[PDB]
C-alpha cells in the first residue's frame, strides 16, 4: 500500500516489514509517562500519522482521535472542555464524550440529527510502570503483555525513561538497536571508561544461520520477537586489524553487560543486563510518521520498597540518564539519521549490502513480515476506502 | 400511523426510489429491486444527502454528494465514507398498494 | 485538470467547484487599493497563480503579465521602464508597449523577425470605489458589478477596507465566510461586548431545504448568488447545553446585525447589516495559488459629503478596522488555517461529515459550480497546450 | 529518464539535453583548486548528483564515493583514516583502500566472506593547472584535453580563479553565458567603465544561420564545441531606441575584448580576450544536482617565468578578481537564477520564444545532445536497475 | 512575382521542400496528396525550419518545441504555436511547381 | 580428489535446487534446469542470501533477499542489484550420477 510494488515484488522474505513504513497498526506502543499527562489538561500526540488527544479525568486516562468528524480541524487548536466528561471542538461545537467519542452535543444545533448517530474514533489507553500505552488498532485490545518484552512488568521492577522525538523512520531505529556489529559505534561512549565495560568492537560468527538467532513464536502471552545469539559461537573481536595490524582494541573492563539482547513486536529492545550489571534497558522506537519516532527508552532495576525506588531514582538523574541513556545512546540517534538517505527513497531495501552479523536483522525482518498485527497505510490517515 | 400508504406497486418501476414525507418526522426512501420493495430513512447517515436523488445498482443505494453507498434491504454500507447503518423499514404490498412502517426495525 | 478523477467521480453535485483549486478563470478580482499604486512605479503580484505587473500611466491602470516571452524571466526582477508607455525585459531588452502588450522594440536586436509579431499578455483593470479589480480572464471584460455583490458600486456607498495574504485555499475562506454555524467562533469576539451586539451561538433550523437559502440566478446585471435565509424559520440558540445542562450563553446586546448574508461568485461575502446596524461588509477571497488568497475586507457605510466621509474614516481607524476587521474576523483567518489539512489532498472534500446548515455550503457549492466562467488551470499558469 | 515523456517527444532537435537535467556522465568536470586539498584531511563534495570524498595521499589525489556499501550511509559524517592507505566506516568499521576501493578488512568480523569481495565506487582524479578534475564516469578515462577548451592546458598558461556554488541547473548557466544578446545585463558593469572596454547593446545578425556559429567535431583530442561568430557579419548596436528615440547607448571605450566565445562539453566557455587584451577566461558550469551547479571561473595569462606569475597574481588579487570575476560576473548569477522558474516544471523547454542571437544557443543544445557520452539519471545515483 | 521550385514528380506525397530566395526569408513548400502548399519556412514560435519538420497529412509539426500548423490555411495546429505562418500562392503549370514571390490575402 | 559426487540426477526434480555443503570452504548451490545440471556458488555475491532458497526461472536464479539474479550457466548478473559474477562449477552426470567439479571456471 505504502511503497512502489515493484520494491515489495522484489524483497520477498519481507514484504510486509518494507511496506510498513507508517509502522503496524493493532498493538499496544507508549508514548508518554504517567506524570507528564495531568487531570483535565489534554495533550496532542502523533502515533502511526495519526492525531491524538489524550485526557486525564478522574485519574482515567483516554484517548480521542484529534479530528473534529465535521470539517476535520483538530480540536486542539483551541481545546474547549465545558463539562469534565466532554470536549466541545471550538468550530461550530459539536461536542464529543471522552468516555466513548460519541457525538452527545452539538451547541450551534440542538436539533440537528447527527446527535447520538455520530463515533469519534477513540483508542484504548493503559498506564504500566509509570508508562502511557495507546492501543492503535481495532475491537478489542490483547493483553498489554502481548507487546511488552519479558520481565518489563515484574512487580518489582522499578522504571524510569526519558522519551524524544527522533528524525528517522522507526525500522532504522529498530535495526540499528538489533545490530550486533553496531558496537563499533559505542567504543569510546564515557559509559565504556566510567562504568568500566567490557566490551568488544564486534563478533566473528561461529556454527550455523539457525544458530545465530532464536525466533520466539510460542511464549504462552504471545510475545513475538528474537534474540541475538551471535556471541554462543562467536569469537568476540577485541583487536581490530587492517591488514593483519592492530589500529584498535576493545575495552577490557570487568562488567558484563548484554549477555542477552532481543527485540520484540511491534519495536522494543531488550538488553540485559545494561548499563549496569544488576539493570535491564528497555528501549521502544515507535513511529510517529513515515520520517520520525518516539526513542523511548526506559531502565529497569528491582527496586523493594520505597527507600530502593528513591535511591534508584536518584542513581538514575545523577549517573545513568546523563552516562548511559545519553552517553550511550546519543551515538544510536546520529547513527539512525545517517541511514535515511539510503532507504528515503525505499531503494536501500534493495541496494543494500549485508554481511554476516546481518543474520539477526534478517531474523527480525522476516518475524515481523509475519507475525504484525496489520499495516498502518495512509488510508487509515484520511479516512479508510472501499467501493463496493 | 404503524402502515404509512406510499402508492399503487405499478407506479413505480424496477430499479427506481420514491421520497415518503412525513409530519413530524424525517422521510423515508422506498425502493423497488425487481418486484420486491424496501425501505430506509432518506437521509444518507454520513451528512446531509437525500437518498432518493441518488442512484441505485441492484439492490445498492449511492448517494449523490460523496458516492457513499448501503445495501437497502440491510441498510449496511456498501461504500466509504459511509459507516452508520441506515434504519431500515419494513414494506408489505397489500391489495397492490405499497405500504411502509411508521417505526424501523429493531 | 487538477484533482483526481476519483474523487470528482465521487462529488456529483459539484465536480467543478472541487475541479477549482486555482480558482475561477474569467472573473473580476479585487488585488490592491488604489492608493497603494502610485504614478509610473509598477507592481508586482499574483492572482490565480499567475504573475503580473500592474502599472500607473497619465492616472490610468495598466495590466501585463511579469513573464518575458523569451526565456520566461519576471520582467520585475529588475524593472526599465524606458519610456513613459512601455516596458523593457532587463534581460536581452524585447521591450512591450503597456497598453496592447505588443513586442514594439528589441534593444539588442532592433532588425528581429519577433518585432510587431508577439505579443504579452494583457489583462484589463478597473478601479472602483478605492479598489483596483483585474479580469483575470480572455476577451472582452463584462461590467465588473456581475461579479461584485449588490450595493457595493452604489454611488453614495463609501468604501474602506484592509487586504492581506492567507495561507489557505480561497475556497475554506468563502465556506468559512457563508457558513451560519461558524458564529460560535466569534462568541468571545471584542466587538460583540464593545459595540453591544446581539449575537446567537447558532440556529436551530426550520421549514424545508429549499426555505434554506435564496439562489439569486435571475439578477439583472448577471450577479449570481446566495442569501442564506437560515434565520427566517430558525430559532436561535442563546443557551447552549451538554447533557441539558446550560454551558454556554449568547450575547444579548442591543444591536442587531447579519441579517441578510449573501455570497457572490466569483467568491464575495456580503453582511448586512455589519459590524453596525447603518453599516455592510464586503470580503472576497482571491485566490492567489492552490495553498493562499487575499483577504480583501471592505465596509460599506452611506455618505452624503466629506463632512460624513471623513468622519467616518476617523471612525474606520479608531475603532471599526481594529475592533471589526481584526478582532471580529481574526479569528476566521485560523479557522480557515485548521481547515487546510484535512483538505489538503482533496480527501476532505468525500470525508466531511455535514450537518444542517451546512445547506447554505451546499447550496454555494452547487451555484458555484453551475454558473462560474471557467476553471483555471496550471497550464493556464504555464502555458496553454493542445493538439487540435 | 529524467523528463515527461511527452515533452521530451516535442524537443526533437535535443532530446537528450534536456533529458540531461544532472548533467552528462563520463567526461571530467572541475570541481575544486589543488590548495584547499591537503594531506590526508579528506574534502567531501556532490559532483552529478554523487556524493564523493577526495583525499591527497604522498601528494597525489584519489576519490571515493562517499557512501558505504553495506548500509548506505556517508563515511564523511565521521572519518576514520586508520591507516595511510584506507578509510574505514563508523558505523560497522567496514575498510576501503582510496587506491582502488576494494574491502581490504572489517574490524567488526576479520572473517566475513564480504572482505576482498566488494569494491567502493572509485573515481579518477587529475590536477592541472591547480585545478582539481574529476572523471565522472565509467572506465579508463580519456585524456584531460578532450574536456578542456583550446590553451587551458598550455605549458605557459598561468590559470587562477574562484569556485562557488550556484542555485540554478547547469544549463541554465551555459546557456546564460553563450548568449550573445545577453551582454545587455552587462551595460553598468563596473569593468566596462574601469577598464573602458567597448560593449555593444547587443547585435544585428547578418549572413545565413550557418555563418552565425562554428562547430567543432574535432577528433585529434576529440574536443566538442561551438564557437559564437555573431559579430563576424553582424552589426553591433551602440545605440538602444524605442518608437525611433534613444534611451540607451552601449560603451565606447577602447579595449577590445570577446574576440572569440567559445563553448565546450562537458560545458566550459572561453571568452578570448576577457577581461582585458592579454588575458582569457575559461569557465565552468559544473552540476551538483538538478538545482544547483558550481561556478568554476579561470582567468589566465601566458607567464614565462616567476615574476610574470608573481605580478599576475598581484594583479588578479588586486583587479581582476574583484572587478571582473565579481564585478562583471555578478549580474550572470542573479539572471541565471531568473530562469530557474520557467524551467523548473521543463515546459520552459517547450513554451521559450527564441529569436536570431538564440542560433548559438540552439546549436549547443544539438551538439550537446549529438556528442555527450552519457546522460547521469537518477538510478547511477541510487544503484544502477536492470530486470532479466 | 513567380519562382520555380521544382517539377511536381520531384517531390513524394507527404515531403517538404525549403525554397531559398537570395534577398528573402526562406519558404517552405509542402505536397500533400498531389496538391501543393506554400508557407514561411521559418516557425512563427522562434527560429526552427519547418522544412525540417514532419509534415502529417496538411498539419506541419515544428522539429524544435512540437508546434504546428495547418499548410492550407497557416493557422496553428498545436501548441506552443499561436501566429499564423505566411501563405504563398502555388501554381503547378506544365509539370512544374511555381510559388509567389509575394505572400496572399 | 577434484570431482564432488552430490547425488541422484533422480533425488532433483525439474526446476529445483540444492545446496552442498562443503568442509572449510563455501556451500554449492546444484540447480536442475529441465534435465540439464549447473553448478554455482551458493551465497549471493550482493549479501548473505543462499541461492539455494531463491527462485529459478529457466538458467537465470533469482536471489530471495533483494531480487538480484544470475544466469547460473555463465555466473554473470542478469539482475540489479548483483554486479559481481558468481563463481561457476563445471558438472559432469554418469551413469544418472551429479558431479560438481572441485574449483572455479
Ligand atoms: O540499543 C541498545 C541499547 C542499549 C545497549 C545496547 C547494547 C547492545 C550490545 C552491547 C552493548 C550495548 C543496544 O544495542
Ligand atoms: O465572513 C463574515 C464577516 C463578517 C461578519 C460575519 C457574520 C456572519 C453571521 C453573523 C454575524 C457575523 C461573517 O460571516
Ligand atoms: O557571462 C559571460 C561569460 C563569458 C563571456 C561573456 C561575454 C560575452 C560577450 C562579450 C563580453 C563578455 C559573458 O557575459
Ligand atoms: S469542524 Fe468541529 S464542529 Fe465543525
Ligand atoms: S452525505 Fe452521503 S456519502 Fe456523504
Ligand atoms: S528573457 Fe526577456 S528579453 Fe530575453
Ligand atoms: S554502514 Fe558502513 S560498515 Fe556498516
Ligand atoms: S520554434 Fe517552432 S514550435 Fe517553437
Ligand atoms: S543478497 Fe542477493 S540480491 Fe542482495
Ligand atoms: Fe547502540
Ligand atoms: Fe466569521
Ligand atoms: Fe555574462
Amino acid at each position: 500500500a505504502n511503497v512502489d510494488e515493484a520494491i515489495l515484488k522484489r524483497v520477498k522474505g519481507w514484504a510486509p516489514y518494507v511496506d510498513a513504513k507508517l509502522g503496524f497498526r493493532n498493538h499496544w506502543y507508549p508514548v508518554m509517562f504517567s506524570k507528564e499527562i495531568n487531570e483535565g489538561e489534554p495533550k496532542t500526540l502523533k502515533l502511526l500519522g495519526e492525531n491524538l488527544l489524550v485526557n486525564r479525568i478522574d485519574g482515567k486516562l483516554y484517548c480521542l482521535k484529534d479530528r473534529c468528524l465535521h470539517r476535520g480541524v483538530q480540536l486542539s487548536v483551541k481545546v474547549e472542555c465545558k463539562t469534565k466528561s466532554t470536549i466541545t471542538c471550538w468550530y461550530h461545537a459539536w461536542t464529543y464524550r471522552w468516555e466513548d467519542g460519541v457525538l452527545c452535543d452539538i451547541l450551534t444545533n440542538p436539533t440537528s440529527a447527527q446527535i447520538g448517530r455520530q463515533k469519534l474514533k477513540t483508542y484504548p489507553v493503559q498506564e504500566a510502570k509509570g508508562c502511557v500505552f495507546i492501543y492503535l488498532g481495532d475491537g478489542d485490545p490483547p493483553p498489554l503483555a502481548r507487546d511488552t518484552p519479558p520481565n518489563f512488568l515484574d512487580d518489582d521492577m522499578e522504571i524510569l525513561g526519558k522519551n524524544q522525538i527522533i528524525k528517522s523512520n522507526w525500522r532504522l531505529a529498530v535495526e540499528n538497536g538489533f545490530d550486533p556489529s553496531h558496537i563499533y559505534i559505542h567504543k569510546d561512549s564515557i559509559l565504556v571508561k566510567d562504568n568500566d565495560l567490557a566490551l568488544p568492537l564486534g563478533f566473528a560468527p561461529g556454527g550455523d544461520r539457525k544458530q545465530q538467532t532464536r525466533v520466539v513464536d510460542d511464549d504462552v502471552v504471545g510475545r513475538k520477537g528474537v534474540y541475538d545469539l551471535i556471541g554462543e559461537h562467536g569469537v568476540p573481536v577485541f583487536e581490530g586489524t587492517i591488514g593483519g595490524e592492530v589500529v584498535r582494541e576493545g575495552a577490557y573492563g570487568e562488567k558484563i553487560v548484554a549477555n542477552d539482547i532481543s527485540i520484540w513486536l511491534p519495536g522494543v529492545l531488550k538488553v540485559n543486563p545494561f548499563p549496569n550489571p544488576d539493570m535491564m534497558q528497555f528501549e521502544w522506537y515507535v513511529p510517529i510518521d513515515e520520517n520520525t519516532h518516539y526513542y523511548f527508552q526506559t531502565l529497569g532495576k528491582p527496586c523493594a520498597n520505597d527507600e530502593e525506588r528513591k535511591k534508584y531514582e536518584q542513581e538514575f538523574e545523577s549517573k545513568w540518564k546523563p552516562m548511559a541513556l545519553e552517553g550511550f545512546n546519543n551515538d544510536d540517534i546520529w547513527a539512525r539519521e545517517a541511514m535515511v538517505d539510503f532507504y528515503a527513497d525505499d531503494k536501500g531495501w534493495v541496494n543494500e549490502i549485508l554481511f554476516e552479523s546481518d543474520e539477526a536483522i534478517v531474523a527480525w525482518r522476516k518475524l515481523a513480515s509475519e507475525h504484525n498485527q496489520g499495516i498502518q497505510t495512509q488510508a487509515h490517515v484520511s479516512g479508510l476506502e472501499h467501493h463496493h | 400511523q404503524i402502515w404509512l400508504k406510499v402508492c399503487a406497486a405499478s407506479d413505480m418501476q424496477p430499479g427506481t426510489i420514491r421520497r415518503v414525507n412525513r409530519v413530524g418526522a424525517a422521510p423515508l426512501a422506498v425502493y423497488r429491486v425487481g418486484d420486491q420493495f424496501y425501505a430506509t430513512e432518506d437521509t444518507c447517515t454520513h451528512g446531509i444527502a437525500s437518498l432518493s436523488e441518488g442512484t441505485l445498482d441492484g439492490d445498492v443505494i449511492e448517494c449523490p454528494f460523496h458516492g457513499g453507498a448501503f445495501n437497502v434491504c440491510t441498510g449496511m454500507p456498501a461504500s466509504s465514507p459511509c459507516t452508520v447503518p441506515l434504519g431500515v423499514f419494513e414494506v408489505e404490498v397489500k391489495e397492490g398498494e405499497v405500504y411502509v412502517a411508521g417505526e424501523k426495525k429493531l
